[PDB]
C-alpha cells in the first residue's frame, strides 16, 4: 500500500508542478527526468505524524494521532489514525 | 452577583430552586453562580438552611402533570428514603427525581426518565443511579393508603 | 409592568412619557350599588384636548 | 400463547377441591377436555415445540416454592400431558440435577403420607423413562407459593412452646 | 484516634535567582512542556521523586506532587541542577513548602446534614456543587473535605503538624456524628 | 439463604453478548484488537486464499451510483483545477516581489490569462469532464472521503470503468441488436467477447454482451435427460438426502448443465421410486 | 419548559472551549514585531491601535511600548487622535 | 384584542436582523395565553381565582408566550434554524368573565362555588386587587 | 509545513532537487515551490488516500512539547497494523498539529 | 460439581463434566431407569408386586392403583380453551389467507435435520453407547460469510458424545474453510487442483475456559495457540494464566466448562467458531445409540448459494479480482461463463485478472 501511495503522491506533485515548469521556461523533459529520478531514488525508527489528542493520566499516556508515516526497522508504513498507549 | 442573590433569596424564603434553574434563566453558567453564591455567603457572614428533598417536590410535580396524590406519594417516598439512608451522600435533586419516576411509573400517569430529567435538570444516568439504590425498597417507601392501576409490586 | 401600570394608574404611554399620557381611562369600578356598577362599565368619555 | 393460563386454571380447579386423589384430576381432565389441548392441525416441528413448552411449564409448576397441593396437581398434569402426546418420539420432561433432591424428598413425603396415587404416578413416569436428565432446566445460549413463616412457626411449634412455658 | 493522615501532595516554591529563557529549557530539557498559548511556565516531570515542576521566566519554580518534605526538597534540588546543566546561573534560594494535602479514612459513614446543622458557622455543604462537606477549620488555617464514605481530605496546611492537629480536632466531631 | 438469593438478584441487576467474540474472540479492552495473525494465517494469505470478508459481495445501490458519479465529477474538477490554481498562486507570488512595473504588467496579463483558463475549466460540461472509462481517477479517495469506507478503491474503480460509466449503453436491448449479437457470437466465436462488443457497434461492455447471450442462449442447459444422468441424479439424491428434505441446489452442481427446477421435476415425476 | 434546568448554555461552553483553544497572545521578539509593523505601514498611512493589534497579534501593553519607542500619535480633528506609524 | 390584536401585533412586527460576519434573525409567529396563574413563594404555579386576586391584592394576569424562530448564517453555506416554542414574554391582565377568564362558561352554581356573584357582569380588570374599568 | 520533509519520500525529493540544482537544470525558486507543492500534496494524500488504523504499546522513555510539536521517545515498542506485529527496541514520534 | 446459575438465566459456574456424570449415574445407580432398551396378564401380577414393594402397599391396593391410574388424532376441535381457541383462530386465518397449506422448505429441513437419526439402532451391536454417556448438545457458530451474520448469528448444533476423545468433533465440524483451494489459476484454469486446505493446514485448537487444547496429532500440525499465548504474555492484556494441552489425551468427559458461555474453536490459521454448550444430558433410549456417527449434525443453517454473475443458473466456480471485464471487482463465474469470457482459444488469458477457485459456502456447508 505504501508504494502505491508514494507513486500517487509523485504523480500528483508532477501534475501540479507541470504548469510552473512550462511557465518559467523549462521543458517538460526536465519534469519527466525529475519524476524518473525521484522514483528511482525512492528505492533510527522515526514517526512523523500529527496529534489529535495527547491525553495524560497519572502516568498513562494515550496518543490519538490524526495521520503519519513511520520508519520502523527500515521499512516505511502509513497510518491515517493511531490509537496508542504508553506508561511513563 | 444578581443570580447568586436571587438563588440565596429563593433558598432563604423556603422555596429553594436549583442552580440549573437559575442558570437556565441567567446568562452565566452554573459554575459562576455557585462561586458567587459561596462568595456572598462568606462576605455577608450569613448562612442558609440546607435544602431538603421535600422542597423541590411541589414545583417538580407541578411542572409535570402529575396529580396531587402522586405528588404526596413521591414526597413520602423521598422522605422515607432519605431517612432510611438508602441514598447516602447523593444530591437531594436526584433523589427527588427518582421518587417522582417511581411514583409516576406506579401511578396511572407514567413519565419516562427523559421528561423527569429535563424538569429537574438531572441526567437520566444520575436518575438511574439514584433509582437503583432505592429500587429494592420500593413498597415500604410508598404510602400505606395509595391507590394505583399499575402495581407497585412490578416496576421497570 | 407596562400593561399593569397603565391599568393601575390610568396613564397611557410609558411611565416616563406621563406628560402626554391620557389620564382617567382606567378607574376603580364603582361598587356602591349594582346600578352604579352597570353604569360605570358602560361609561363613555369625551376628551376635550 | 395462553398455555400458562390453561395450566393455572386447571391447577386452581384441582386445588379448590382440597384433594390429592387422582380421581379428581381425571374428572377435571375429562370435564375440561384437557387431553384435547394437543389436538389441532400443527406440523411435527411446532407440535413437538409446543409439547416441550407444556412439559417444561408443568415441571416448573411441579417444583417449589409452590404448595404441596399445587405440586401434586402439577405432577398429575405432567403425567397426563406426557401420556397424551401426538408426537411419535414422545417429548421428555427435562430434569436438572439440583432439583433431583427436591423431587426425591417430595416423592418420599408423598409415599409417607399414604398418598399412594401421586407416588404411583411418579413411579410410572420414571419407569416409562419420560425424563431427560439434563444439566440445567433449559438450554443456555448467548400464584400459590410457600412462605417461610409456616416452616418457622405453626400450631405444633407454638403448642410445644406454651407447654414448655 | 490511632489513625493519622497520610500526605498525598506537597506544593513548594523556590527562587532560582536568575531570569530564564523558557524556550531554551523546553528545547533542551528531557521531559519539559512549554505551551505559551496555554500557560506561561515550563512543565517538567521526573521519576525518582515523582514530582512536577513549573518553571517561570522570572526564575521562580513551583514543585508539586511530592509525598514528603524531604522528597519535595530533593525534587526541587534536582530541577535546579537540571536547569543549571542547561547553561543558566540557577541557585537554590528561598525554598518554602506552600501547601500540604493529605487524606485519611475514619472508617465509618458520617452524617453530613447534622454536622452542617450544628457547625453552620464553619461548614459549607452544597450537594448541588460538591458532594462533600467543606469545613473551614479556624485554629489552623486548614480546609477539610468530609464525605459520607468517611474519607477526610485536609488541604491548605504549610506544616505536617498543622494537618495532624486539624485531624485531631475534627475526629471527635465526626465520631459524634457517626452515621 | 434469603441473603444469598438477594445477592443472586443484585448480580442479576449487575449481569450482562455474543457479538463481542465473533471474529476476534481474544481482544483487548483498551485497544480492541485481537492477537496477531498466526503463521498459518500468513501462509494461507500468501497462497491467495480469499477470506470470507474478501469474498463478501454487496449490491450497488442507486444512491451509491449517483454518489459515484458526483464524486468522480468533483475529483476531475479538483484535479484539473489544482494545476491552474497553483500556477495562479505562483504568478501572484512573483507579482508580490518583482521590483519592476512593465514586468509586473506582463505578470498581471499572464494572471488574467490563467484566471480565464480557470473559468473555462470550471464551466466545462459534464460529458467532457467524465472521461473515457479508461482514465485514472483518484478512486481510492472516493473510498474514504465520498464513501465512508463501505467500498474498496478497486471495487469502485471496476464498477465505474466497466459498468457505470455513461459511455456504457445501459438502455434496454432491441430485437435487432440481440440478433446482431447472436450472429456476431456465432461467426466470431463465443470466446472473444471483447471483440464482439467492439464489433457490435453500440457502446457495450463484453460482460453485458455475454450476459445477454447467456440469458437468450439455448445450449446452456442440456435440455434432455439420459440414463447415465438419471443414475447420477439418483445417487446424488440418495447420498445428500436427510429425509423428506431434498436440497436440489446442492445436487445441481455435481450435475453438468442442469438447474434446480429440472432436478425437481425429474425426481418428482420420473425418478421418484413411488 | 421556559428556563428548563441546564448546567451550561450551549454558547457558553462553546465560547469557553474557543477561548481555551485560541489562547492568549504571546510576546514575540521586538525585531519580528517591528518588521511586521513596518511592512504593514506601506498599506496605509495611519492605523488605529485596536486595528493594529489584530494585524500584529501582540499584547496591547507590549505593542504600545514598541509603538511608543518609535511611533507617535497625532491629534486629528476629524475623528480623534490616532497613532501614526511614521516615527517622524 | 387577545384573540386577534395581540397576534396581529406580534405578526406585524418586523423580524429582528442583526449583523456581526455572522447574521442573526428572530421571527415571532404564534402567541399562546395560559389561564390566569399565581406563583407561590416556592414557585409552584396555581390557577388564580378572581376572588383570591381581590383578597390578596393580586393582578388577574395571564402568562403570554410566543413561538420564536431563530436563524443564524455564518457565511459558510450553512444555515441553522432553531425554534424556541412558547417563549415567555409577559403577562396580560385579563378582563373578568371574558373568554380567557377562569370564570368563562361557568354556570351560576359554579360561580357561587367560587364565591362569585352570578349577577356580576364582569368586564373589568383586577389590578393589585383593585377592580379597574376601562372607560371608552 | 516543514514536517513531512524528513521521511524517505521527502528526503529523496530533497536530494533529487539538489541534484537538479547542481546540474543547472532548474532554479532554487522552482525547487522551493515544488517542495511546498509536495508538502500540500502529501498532506492531502495522507489525509484522504489512507484508511488503516494502527495501535502501538510501549514504555514512554521521554517526551517534549514546544511550539506545537510533541517529541516522544518510546522504548520496547510494538505496533499493531491491520493484522501484523512490528516490534522495535526504540522509536521516536514527532507529532505536529 | 453441581451446575448452578452463575448468571441469572444466561450462564453456569464452571464444573467438571466427569463429576456431574458420576453424580447422575450414582443417583440413578441400579434404579432400572438407565436402560437404553426398546419398550416391551402374567406381567400384571409382577407389576402389582413391584408397586406394592416400592410403595409399601397391599397387592389389592397396587392392583387398584394400576387399574384406576390408567391412561385417560381427531381433526374437529370444539369446546375450545383459551390456547385451543387461539390455535383455532390461527388455523382459520391460515386457511382463509393461504392456498396450499403445506410445510415450508425450511420447516421440513429443520425437522429432518433434528430427527434425522432418532432411535437408529447400531448395525454391529459393538458400538452401542453405555447406559449414561453425557451427551453434550454443542453448537458451533457459523463464520461471518454474509454481512448479516454479524447481526443474527447462525449456528449448527451437534450432539457430541461424552467420554469421547477430542479431535473427533474437530474432524466432524463441517466448515467451508477446510475445502479452500489455494493459488491463482488466471494463466490456465486446467491446473491440477492443489491439495485442499484441510490437508495443507491441519493445525487447529479448542479454547475452553483458559486452556488451549491444540491439535498436535499430525506432524504438519503446530501450535496455533503459541501466538495467542505470546500475545497475552506481552505488556498486559487482562487475560493470563493460559494453559496448554494436546487435545488427544483429553475427552469431553474430562473437561471443566460452563454452559451457554462462548468458547473458541480455531482452525485453518484464523477461521474461528464460537463453541457454546447448550446443555448436557444422559443418553436416553429414544435417541441415536450409535458411536460411529454420533458426532451428529442436528441442525445447520442452510446458507445461501452464490450464483454466476453472468448467468443466474449456476453457482460460482471461480472468483475474479482486478478483472478487465467484470463490472464488480470481486466477480463470481461458473466454469462455462468463465471459460467463454477469460480465454481466447487455448487458455491464453484475455486482458488482466486474478482468478481463484471458489467453493460455494452454501453447497459444502
Ligand atoms: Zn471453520
Ligand atoms: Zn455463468
Amino acid at each position: 500500500t505504501v508504494p502505491k501511495l508514494y507513486r500517487s503522491v509523485i504523480e500528483d506533485v508532477i501534475n501540479d508542478v507541470r504548469d510552473i515548469f512550462l511557465d518559467d521556461g523549462v521543458d517538460e523533459q526536465v519534469l519527466m527526468e525529475l519524476k524518473t529520478l525521484w522514483e528511482n531514488k525512492l528505492m533510527e525508527n522515526v514517526v512523523v505524524c500529527q496529534y489529535d489528542k495527547i491525553h495524560r493520566s497519572k502516568n498513562k499516556w494515550k496518543f490519538h494521532l490524526k495521520d503519519g508515516i513511520m520508519n520502523l526497522n527500515g521499512r516505511d508504513y502509513i497510518f491515517s489514525k493511531a490509537i496508542g498507549d504508553a506508561e511513563w | 452577583i444578581a443570580s447568586a442573590c436571587l438563588y440565596i433569596a429563593c433558598r432563604q424564603e423556603g422555596v429553594p430552586r436549583t442552580f440549573k434553574e437559575i442558570c437556565a434563566v441567567s446568562r452565566i453558567s452554573k459554575k459562576e453562580i455557585g462561586r458567587c453564591f459561596k462568595l456572598i455567603l462568606k462576605a455577608l457572614e450569613t448562612s442558609v438552611d440546607l435544602i431538603t428533598t421535600g422542597d423541590f417536590m411541589s414545583r417538580f410535580c407541578s411542572n409535570l402533570c402529575l396529580p396531587k396524590q402522586v405528588q404526596m406519594a413521591a414526597t413520602h417516598i423521598a422522605r422515607k428514603a432519605v431517612e432510611l439512608d438508602l441514598v447516602p451522600g447523593r444530591s437531594p435533586i436526584s433523589v427527588a427525581a427518582a421518587a417522582i419516576y417511581m411514583a409516576s411509573q406506579a401511578s396511572a400517569e407514567k413519565r419516562t426518565q427523559k421528561e423527569i430529567g429535563d424538569i429537574a435538570g438531572v441526567a437520566d444516568v444520575t436518575i438511574r443511579q439514584s433509582y437503583r439504590l432505592i429500587y429494592p425498597r420500593a413498597p415500604d417507601l410508598f404510602p400505606t393508603d395509595f391507590k394505583f392501576d399499575t402495581p407497585v409490586d412490578k416496576l421497570p | 409592568d407596562g400593561l399593569k401600570y397603565s391599568l393601575a394608574t390610568g396613564n397611557w404611554g410609558d411611565q416616563k412619557k406621563a406628560h402626554q399620557a391620557r389620564a382617567g381611562v382606567s378607574q376603580v369600578l364603582n361598587r356602591l350599588t349594582f346600578a352604579s356598577t352597570l353604569s360605570h362599565l358602560r361609561r363613555l368619555n369625551s376628551p376635550i384636548g | 400463547p395462553g398455555l400458562q393460563t390453561d395450566c393455572e386454571a386447571l391447577l386452581s380447579r384441582f386445588q379448590e377441591t382440597d384433594s390429592v386423589r387422582f380421581e379428581d384430576f381425571t374428572e377435571l381432565w375429562r370435564n375440561m377436555k384437557f387431553g384435547t389441548i394437543f389436538c389441532g392441525r400443527m406440523r411435527n416441528l411446532e407440535k413437538n415445540m409446543f409439547t416441550k413448552e407444556a412439559l417444561a411449564l408443568a415441571w416448573r409448576y411441579f417444583l417449589p416454592p409452590y404448595t404441596f397441593q399445587i405440586r401434586v396437581g402439577a405432577l398429575y398434569l405432567l403425567y397426563g400431558l406426557y401420556n397424551t402426546q401426538l408426537c411419535q418420539p414422545k417429548q421428555k420432561i427435562r430434569v436438572a440435577l439440583k432439583d433431583w433432591d427436591e423431587v426425591l424428598k417430595f416423592q418420599q413425603d408423598l409415599v409417607n403420607a399414604q398418598h399412594f396415587d401421586a407416588a404411583y404416578i411418579f413411579r410410572k413416569l420414571r419407569l416409562d423413562r419420560a425424563f431427560h436428565f439434563t444439566a440445567m432446566p433449559k438450554l443456555l445460549s448467548y400464584k400459590d407459593p410457600s412462605d417461610r413463616v409456616m416452616k418457622l412457626i405453626t400450631s405444633d411449634v407454638l403448642e410445644e412452646m406454651l407447654n414448655v412455658h | 484516634s490511632g489513625i493519622v493522615p497520610q500526605l498525598q501532595n506537597i506544593v513548594s516554591t523556590v527562587n532560582l535567582g536568575c531570569k530564564l529563557d523558557l524556550k531554551t529549557i523546553a528545547l533542551r530539557a528531557r521531559n519539559a512542556e512549554y505551551n505559551p498559548k496555554r500557560f506561561a511556565a515550563v512543565i517538567m516531570r521526573i521519576r525518582e521523586p515523582r514530582t512536577t515542576a513549573l518553571i517561570f521566566s522570572s526564575g521562580k519554580m513551583v514543585c508539586t506532587g511530592a509525598k514528603s518534605e524531604e522528597q519535595s526538597r530533593l525534587a526541587a534540588r534536582k530541577y535546579a541542577r537540571v536547569v543549571q546543566k542547561l547553561g543558566f546561573p540557577a541557585k537554590f534560594l528561598d525554598f518554602k513548602i506552600q501547601n500540604m494535602v493529605g487524606s485519611c479514612d475514619v472508617k465509618f459513614p458520617i452524617r453530613l446534614e447534622g454536622l452542617v446543622l450544628t457547625h453552620q458557622q464553619f461548614s459549607s455543604y452544597e450537594p448541588e456543587l460538591f458532594p462533600g462537606l467543606i469545613y473551614r477549620m479556624i485554629k489552623p488555617r486548614i480546609v477539610l473535605l468530609i464525605f459520607v464514605s468517611g474519607k477526610v481530605v485536609l488541604t491548605g496546611a504549610k506544616v505536617r503538624a498543622e494537618i495532624y492537629e486539624a485531624f485531631e480536632n475534627i475526629y471527635p466531631i465526626l465520631k459524634g456524628f457517626r452515621k | 439463604q434469603n441473603r444469598e438469593q438477594q445477592e443472586e438478584l443484585m448480580r442479576d441487576l449487575a449481569g450482562s453478548y455474543m457479538g463481542h467474540f465473533m471474529k476476534p474472540y481474544f481482544k483487548d479492552k483498551v485497544t480492541g484488537v485481537g492477537p496477531p495473525a498466526n503463521e498459518d494465517t500468513r501462509e494461507k494469505a500468501a497462497q491467495g486464499i480469499k477470506a470470507f470478508e474478501e469474498l463478501l459481495v454487496t449490491k450497488w445501490k442507486n444512491w451509491e451510483k449517483a454518489l459515484l458519479r458526483k464524486s468522480v465529477v468533483s475529483d476531475r474538477l479538483q484535479r484539473l483545477l489544482q494545476p491552474k490554481l497553483l500556477k495562479l498562486e505562483y504568478l501572484h507570488q512573483k507579482q508580490s516581489k518583482v521590483s519592476s512595473e512593465l514586468e509586473r504588467q506582463a505578470l498581471e496579463k499572464q494572471g488574467r490569462e490563467a484566471e480565464k483558463e480557470i473559468q473555462d475549466i470550471n464551466q466545462l460540461p459534464e460529458e467532457a469532464l467524465l472521461g473515457n472509462r479508461l482514465d485514472s481517477h483518484d478512486w481510492e479517495k472516493i473510498s474514504n472521503i465520498n464513501f465512508e469506507g463501505s467500498r474498496s478503491a478497486e471495487e469502485i474503480r471496476k464498477f465505474w470503468q466497466n459498468s457505470e460509466h455513461p459511455s456504457i449503453n445501459k438502455q434496454e436491448w432491441s430485437r435487432e441488436e440481440e440478433e446482431r449479437l447472436q450472429a456476431i457470437a456465432a461467426a466470431h466465436g463465443h470466446l472473444e467477447w471483447q471483440k464482439i462488443a467492439e464489433e457490435l457497434g453500440t457502446s457495450r461492455s463484453a460482460f453485458q454482451c455475454l450476459q445477454k447471450f447467456q440469458q437468450h442462449n439455448k445450449a446452456l442447459k442440456r435440455k434432455e435427460w439420459t440414463e447415465e444422468e438419471d443414475r447420477m441424479l439418483t445417487q446424488l439424491v440418495q447420498e445428500m438426502r436427510v429425509g423428506s428434505h431434498i436440497p436440489y441446489r446442492r445436487i445441481v452442481y455435481y450435475m453438468e448443465g442442469r438447474d434446480s427446477m429440472q432436478l425437481i421435476y425429474r425426481w418428482t415425476k420420473s425418478l421418484d421410486p413411488g | 419548559t421556559n428556563y428548563k434546568p441546564v448546567a451550561n448554555h450551549q454558547y457558553n461552553i462553546e465560547y469557553e472551549r474557543k477561548k481555551k483553544e485560541d489562547g492568549k497572545r504571546a510576546r514575540a521578539d521586538k525585531q519580528h514585531v517591528l518588521d511586521m509593523l513596518f511592512s504593514a505601514f506601506e498599506k496605509h498611512q495611519y492605523y488605529n491601535l485596536k486595528d493594529l493589534v489584530d494585524i500584529t497579534k501582540q499584547p496591547v501593553v507590549y505593542l504600545k511600548e514598541i509603538l511608543k519607542e518609535i511611533g507617535v500619535q497625532n491629534v486629528k480633528g476629524i475623528h480623534k487622535n490616532t497613532w501614526e506609524l511614521k516615527p517622524e | 384584542f387577545i384573540q386577534m390584536s395581540v397576534q396581529r401585533i406580534v405578526e406585524d412586527a418586523p423580524p429582528i436582523d442583526l449583523q456581526a460576519p455572522p447574521r442573526y434573525l428572530l421571527k415571532f409567529e404564534q402567541i399562546y395565553l395560559s389561564k390566569p396563574t399565581h406563583w407561590e413563594r416556592d414557585g409552584a404555579p396555581s390557577p388564580m381565582m378572581p376572588n383570591e386576586a381581590r383578597l390578596r391584592n393580586l393582578t388577574y394576569s395571564a402568562p403570554l408566550y410566543v413561538d420564536i424562530t431563530k436563524t443564524v448564517i455564518k457565511e459558510g453555506e450553512e444555515q441553522l434554524q432553531t425554534q424556541h416554542q412558547k417563549t415567555f414574554i409577559g403577562k396580560i391582565p385579563i378582563m373578568l368573565r371574558s373568554t380567557y377568564c377562569l370564570l368563562n362558561g361557568l354556570t351560576d352554581r359554579d360561580l357561587c362555588e367560587l364565591n362569585e356573584c352570578p349577577l356580576d357582569p364582569g368586564g373589568y380588570f383586577i389590578i393589585n386587587g383593585s377592580e379597574k374599568v376601562l372607560i371608552a | 509545513y516543514q514536517l513531512y520533509r524528513n521521511t524517505t519520500l521527502g528526503n529523496s525529493l530533497q536530494e533529487s532537487l539538489d541534484e537538479l540544482i547542481q546540474s543547472q537544470q532548474i532554479t532554487p525558486q522552482l525547487a522551493l515551490q515544488v517542495l511546498l507543492q509536495f508538502d500540500k500534496a502529501i498532506n492531502a494524500a495522507l489525509a484522504q488516500r489512507v484508511r488503516n488504523r494502527v495501535n502501538f504499546r510501549g514504555s514512554l522513555n521521554t517526551y517534549r512539547f514546544c511550539d506545537n510539536v510533541w517529541t516522544f521517545v518510546l522504548n520496547d515498542v510494538e505496533f499493531r497494523e491491520v493484522t501484523e506485529l512490528i516490534k522495535v527496541d526504540k522509536v521516536k514520534i514527532v507529532a505536529c498539529d | 460439581n453441581f451446575p448452578e446459575y452463575e448468571l441469572p438465566e444466561l450462564n453456569t459456574r464452571a464444573f467438571h463434566v466427569g463429576a456431574f456424570g458420576e453424580l447422575w449415574r450414582g443417583r440413578l445407580r441400579g434404579a432400572g431407569d438407565l436402560s437404553l432398551r426398546e419398550p416391551p396378564a402374567a406381567d400384571s401380577d409382577r407389576e402389582d408386586a413391584a408397586v406394592a414393594r416400592d410403595l409399601d402397599c397391599s397387592l389389592e391396593a397396587a392392583a387398584e392403583l394400576r387399574a384406576v391410574c390408567g391412561l385417560d388424532e381427531v381433526i374437529p376441535e370444539n369446546t375450545d380453551l383459551v390456547t385451543l381457541g387461539v390455535r383455532k383462530r390461527f388455523l382459520e386465518h391460515r386457511e382463509e389467507t393461504i392456498t396450499i397449506d403445506r410445510a415450508c422448505r425450511q420447516e421440513t429441513f429443520v425437522y429432518e435435520m433434528e430427527s434425522h437419526a432418532i432411535g437408529k439402532k447400531p448395525e454391529n451391536s459393538a458400538d452401542m453407547i453405555e447406559e449414561g454417556e453425557l451427551i453434550l448438545s454443542v453448537n458451533i457458530l457459523y463464520p461471518v460469510i454474509f454481512h448479516k451474520h454479524k447481526e443474527h448469528k447462525p449456528y449448527q448444533t451437534m450432539l457430541v458424545l461424552g467420554s469421547q476423545k477430542l479431535t473427533q468433533l474437530r474432524d466432524s465440524i463441517r466448515c467451508v474453510s477446510d475445502l479452500q483451494i489455494g493459488g491463482e489459476f488466471s494463466n490456465t484454469p486446467d491446473q491440477a487442483p492443489e491439495h485442499i486446505s484441510k490437508d495443507l493446514y491441519k493445525s487447529a485448537f479448542f479454547y475452553f475456559e483458559g486452556t488451549f487444547y491444540n491439535d498436535k496429532r499430525y506432524p504438519e500440525c503446530r501450535d496455533l495457540s503459541r501466538t495467542i499465548i505470546e500475545w497475552s504474555e506481552s505488556h498486559d492484556r487482562g487475560y493470563g494464566k493460559f494453559q496448554t494441552a494436546r487435545m488427544e489425551d483429553f475427552t469431553f468427559n474430562d473437561l471443566c466448562i460452563k454452559l451457554g458461555f462462548p468458547y473458541l474453536y480455531c482452525h485453518q490459521g484464523d477461521c474461528e467458531h464460537v463453541i457454546v454448550i447448550t446443555d448436557i444430558r444422559l443418553v436416553h433410549h429414544d435417541d441415536c445409540l450409535d458411536r460411529t456417527l454420533y458426532p451428529l449434525l442436528i441442525k445447520k443453517h442452510w446458507l445461501w448459494t452464490r450464483k454466476c454473475f453472468v448467468c443466474k443458473m449456476y453457482t460460482a466456480r471461480w472468483v475474479t479480482n482486478n478483472d478487465s471485464f467484470a463490472p464488480e471487482d470481486p466477480c463470481f463465474f461458473c466454469d462455462v461463463c468463465f471459460r467463454m469470457l477469460h480465454y481466447d482459444s487455448e487458455g491464453n488469458k484475455l486482458g488482466e485478472f486474478l482468478a481463484y477457485p471458489y467453493v460455494d459456502p452454501g453447497t459444502f456447508n
